[PDB]
């Protein structure tokens, strides 16, 4: 089923005779890749990467990776956007406090949670026609209140960003051997050109620049503090 | 102790706010530097114009990053709140996911993993604007530091801006109590009253916890890309923080005449438009961050504070003022309504006696006595207040007051909705004038005495009492029917067939007023009978008729009630009070709410039975109260605390009325003490006997 | 004493006769204003802005305000730098967690806390 979906997406992506078909195919592919990125990120966050048995690939995670490989020049962009969405609150200091949660060690337990989060219904239409408790009733949904700590939320969002960035790096490292590894084995793959790869690298670097500057600033600051502390300990009483 | 990140963030934001306030004060000292600092302080630094301008440029450049950060966060959170409100309007209240549901109360009652997954999915969905039919996941209680930063920068903008500083009739313009800052008002004629001013349609909407949008209509904003390409004139729609961070970043000579002007975004910024742009965020901030973020000087949350802050400040000021005078004065009051009126006005005039004029009188306590009836304290005073209000508000003839110095029709009538009253003038004799002064006096007395006087008044009566300016929309509280008729006439005057319709109706500048005011035909203007009403001056005719029907008919009554209230309450405290606040402070809540009773209720016991029976009896009593009607509700509240209306909030009730359980007995009726407002109820063994005894007890008057 | 210090700083700032003196005065004023801003922020944070009695200024806060008003053009710049320093960890999400503390309702308590600092 995934192979058929990817085959149709590729066929409509590499169609030139029909006017206006390629732009529509690109938009549809972007939407599908955003949804795939969402489910992939949620599944990865729910899980813990145990080094035992070196599985490294659950069944749904492999499906998401196959989708990303098949549509790599667009999948990498969608993953970059998802990573930015997950990392912006952490580096802007607005993360919503959350209680700590354990990580699933089995694929049969990670299916739950993801099921209750994705298999949900939209809000039906209207038929026919701390001081948190001091908030107005109509805004009660916007105010809350085992730990409920900002640091836990920041760490979890950073973990999600790390997962997405690792996937992006793997996909871009697969570019040099795209034809031997991705194109031939996978029935539905997208043709890749050298200029496309260069544009992809430029896009990824431009998207990763802000978080890079953030981490460089913080790390240089803390390293300077630690080095000064060591120097003062060496020169102190 | 707790060692939490948010505490440190809030504390650092408070420090930043302190420094920004100091910078604002220093910056505003420059235009008068040669007079406020250089002349007074012996050591001062010379300041020119060019260095001041470069200094302002430096300050703006330094403050730009925090400005961008705060704009991003505030735009995102306001977009989330507005989408939640829109979804609540367009959603099904029965669904668990609706904002206006009990499950979203956040106090009565998923897993941590599920909560984080919801947060992450909301962020990812919102990044590319895919957040439809799911309520945004945010926690405004965790944005205290953003609130502090916003307060500091709004203080800076306001300080520098203050350093800088139908037919168009101010009568028809919405007043300060009407509209919201930074948002244009809805058109008085286009929108029906059922949505323009919902308070007039349903007076019962006034509550201590009320959002001004529901009472005075929902406001719109003149924003969005239409004739706007600046960056902040575009209305905030996107939810994710990335977009609202790109938007404010992708847009890229005597010293006494400095005139500093704030251009953070490349455009002149007025604090009013910022308050209008972040209305929901500021409402939530004021309702949540008031103990901490509402205490620093120049707090916008204090200036934009709702009923709670105003009522607390007024009650504290009244307690301070009534305790500053040791003169204690009381009255002698009996039931007999004619004798009640006579003795009351005589003793009130005696209370006015021995002092000539000028300064208002202040009292400490009121000790109402009763002939042949025992009882003394605050409870008897509250009983006197309720009795005198009911006696003054009875639609029947009034006893003569010929001995005031030693006019027959009732004083107050219902012009529109039942329960609201306005004075009716008679022959304008000095006796009626003194009676109106006395009613103003005891309204003031109930204001200082923290006791609910119960004379319900129309809202423009409250305006004339407090000294505000009446707008046409206040007329909507007079009576909805003929107000709607006037609005329809105004709308029809805009039609092409206005002249023929006006000629057919044959309206002149005269008003036929019935006997509730005196009756007869009154000319709006001299020789107005011969002057017909034309569509050219339809606005003038509507203005004159609407204002005349309620403002000039009773100049003397309202104008005398003005001194009646002023002679007891000094003018300092009447400011910073609106009509709704006064109505909720004096009249209390119009309807008695079961939840309000539950909020402040404690139970005692004297029978000595087991806890199970006491709990069952308490549950039975609560079920009785729930299944029990409005008139019987006011009867029960009278039997409990000698008043038919509850005060505005928890504070205001002196004893916090409680209920005690007596030893079981099927022949003893429940009793109550008004001086402490404690209700003693026998432990009835059967339900029906309990219901009968309770209804008999509350039936007593 | 504070008036004398500010007078010396101002007089040396407005010096053209002695070469290389304005820059030294600028640096000295910068450092002094940084110290005054530090102590002012510490005292202000340690206190509570109670609306009762409308004091709004204790004696030390008044002295700091007077110092800021004297060397106003440099005081505002140093204040801008201090505020940006205070807010950078908050707006970068790197603030160090701390425990809640009660604000002093009077000034002697503020003095004790500041003295240990």
């Amino acid at each position: 089923l995934l192979d058929t979906l990817l085959g149709t997406l590729v066929k409509e992506l590499q169609n030139k005779y029909t006017p206006g078909r390629r732009e529509e195919a690109i938009a549809v592919t972007m939407r599908f890749l955003r949804s795939v990125a969402r489910v992939f990120v949620i599944l990865s966050v729910e899980m813990a990467s145990s080094k035992k048995k070196n599985n490294f690939i659950p069944q749904p995670i492999g499906k998401c990776k196959r989708v990303f490989q098949a549509l790599l020049p667009y999948a990498v962009e969608e993953l970059c956007n998802v990573a930015e969405s997950l990392i912006v609150p952490v580096r802007m200091g607005i993360a919503r406090p959350t209680a700590p949660f354990t990580l699933a060690s089995t694929s049969i337990d990670a299916m739950q949670g993801s099921e209750e989060l994705f298999s949900v219904e939209p809000l039906p239409p209207r038929p026919s026609s701390n001081g948190a408790a001091q908030a107005p009733r109509s805004m009660q949904w916007a105010v809350r209140n085992n730990a409920s700590s900002y640091l836990t939320s920041a760490s979890s969002l950073a973990r999600a960003y790390s997962i997405v960035i690792r996937q992006i790096s793997d996909l871009m490292g697969l570019i040099p051997k795209y034809n031997h590894l991705v194109y031939s084995q996978i029935p539905a793959a997208v043709k890749l050109t050298y200029q496309d790869a260069v544009n992809l690298q430029n896009y990824v670097e431009e998207k990763l620049i802000p978080t890079w500057n953030w981490m460089v600033s913080i790390m240089d600051s803390t390293e300077a503090q630690l080095r000064y502390g060591s120097a003062l300990a060496s020169a102190g009483d | 102790n707790a060692s939490s990140y948010l505490t440190s963030a809030s504390s650092l934001a408070r420090a930043y706010s302190i420094v920004i306030r100091q910078i604002s004060d220093l910056m505003g000292l420059i235009p008068k530097y040669n007079h406020l600092v250089y002349s007074q302080i012996p050591a001062a630094v010379k300041l020119t114009y060019q260095d001041a301008v470069n200094l302002q440029n430096y300050v703006e450049e330094k403050l730009i990053p925090t400005w961008n950060w705060m704009v991003s966060i505030m735009d995102s959170t306001e977009a989330q709140l507005r989408y939640g409100s829109a979804l609540a309007s367009a959603g099904d209240p029965g669904h668990p996911n609706h904002p206006l549901h009990a499950s979203q109360n956040s106090a009565r009652r998923m897993s941590a993993r599920g909560d984080f997954l919801n947060y992450a999915l909301s962020l990812m969905r919102s990044h590319n604007d895919e957040h439809s039919d799911v309520l945004p996941v945010l926690d405004v209680c965790s944005l205290k530091h953003v609130a502090y930063v916003f307060q500091a920068l709004i203080y800076w903008i306001k300080a520098m801006n203050q350093q800088t500083t139908g037919q168009n009739h101010p009568f028809f313009r919405r007043s300060d109590s009407m509209t919201f800052l930074g948002c244009i008002p809805p058109n008085p004629f286009e929108v029906p009253l059922a949505e323009a001013i919902p308070l007039a349609d349903q007076p019962h909407l006034l509550q201590p916890n009320a959002r001004k949008e529901d009472l005075f209509g929902r406001p719109s904003q003149g924003l969005y890309s239409s004739s706007a390409s600046s960056g902040k004139c575009l209305m905030e729609v996107t939810v994710d923080r990335n977009c609202l961070e790109v938007l404010p970043t992708k847009m890229s000579p005597p010293l006494t005449s400095f005139r500093p002007q704030c251009s953070f975004m490349g455009m002149v910024i007025s604090h009013d438009m910022l308050l209008g742009r972040w209305r929901l965020s500021l409402e939530l901030f004021g309702r949540v961050f008031m103990e901490d973020v509402g205490a620093e000087p120049g707090s916008i949350l204090t200036e934009l504070g709702g009923f709670e802050v105003k009522e607390s400040k007024f009650r504290r000021e009244m307690e301070k003022l009534r305790n500053q005078q040791s003169r204690d004065l009381s009255l002698e009051v009996d039931r007999d309504r004619d004798l009640l009126i006579q003795q009351t006005m005589r003793q009130l005039n005696n209370h006015f006696g021995r002092r000539c004029a000028t300064t208002p009188m202040a009292v400490h306590r009121v000790k109402v006595t009763f002939k042949d009836e025992p009882g003394e304290g605050s409870g008897v005073a509250r009983s006197f207040y309720t009795a005198i209000a009911q006696a003054f508000l009875s639609n029947e003839k009034l006893p003569n007051l010929e001995c005031i110095q030693n006019d027959n029709a009732p004083l107050f009538y219902q012009p529109g909705k039942r329960g609201f009253y306005t004075p009716r003038p008679g022959k304008n004799t000095e006796a009626r004038l003194n009676c109106f002064r006395n009613i103003g006096r005891i309204l003031g007395l109930c204001l200082l005495q923290n006791e609910l006087c119960p004379i319900t008044l129309n809202r423009h009566v409250i305006k004339v009492l407090l000294g505000r300016k009446v707008n046409w929309h206040d007329f909507a509280f007079f009576d909805p029917v003929m107000y709607e008729s006037l609005r329809q006439l105004i709308l029809a005057s805009q039609s092409s067939d206005a002249d023929a319709v006006f000629s057919a109706m044959d309206l002149a500048f005269a008003i036929d007023l019935c006997k509730e005011e005196g009756g007869g035909q009154v000319e709006l203007i001299p020789n107005g009978v011969n002057i017909p009403v034309t569509p050219q001056n339809v606005y003038e005719y509507v203005r004159k008729y609407a204002e005349h029907r309620m403002l000039v008919v009773a100049e003397q009554p309202l104008h005398a009630m003005r001194k009646g209230l002023l002679d007891v309450l000094p003018k300092n405290s009447l400011e910073d009070l609106t009509a709704e606040d006064f109505r909720l402070l004096v009249n209390g809540c119009g309807e008695v709410n079961v939840q309000m009773l539950i909020s402040f209720t404690s139970f005692n016991d004297e029978s000595g039975e087991n806890a199970e029976k006491l709990l069952q009896f308490k549950r039975w009593f609560w079920s009785i109260v729930e299944k029990m009607s409005m008139t019987e509700r006011q009867d029960l509240v009278y039997f409990w605390t000698s008043s038919p209306s509850l005060p505005a909030s928890e504070e205001g009730f002196q004893p916090m009325p409680s209920i005690t359980i007596r030893p079981p007995d099927d022949q003893h009726l429940p009793t109550a003490n008004t001086c402490i407002s404690r209700l003693y109820v026998p432990l009835y063994s059967s339900k029906q006997i309990l219901k009968q005894k309770l209804l008999l007890a509350i039936k007593t008057k």
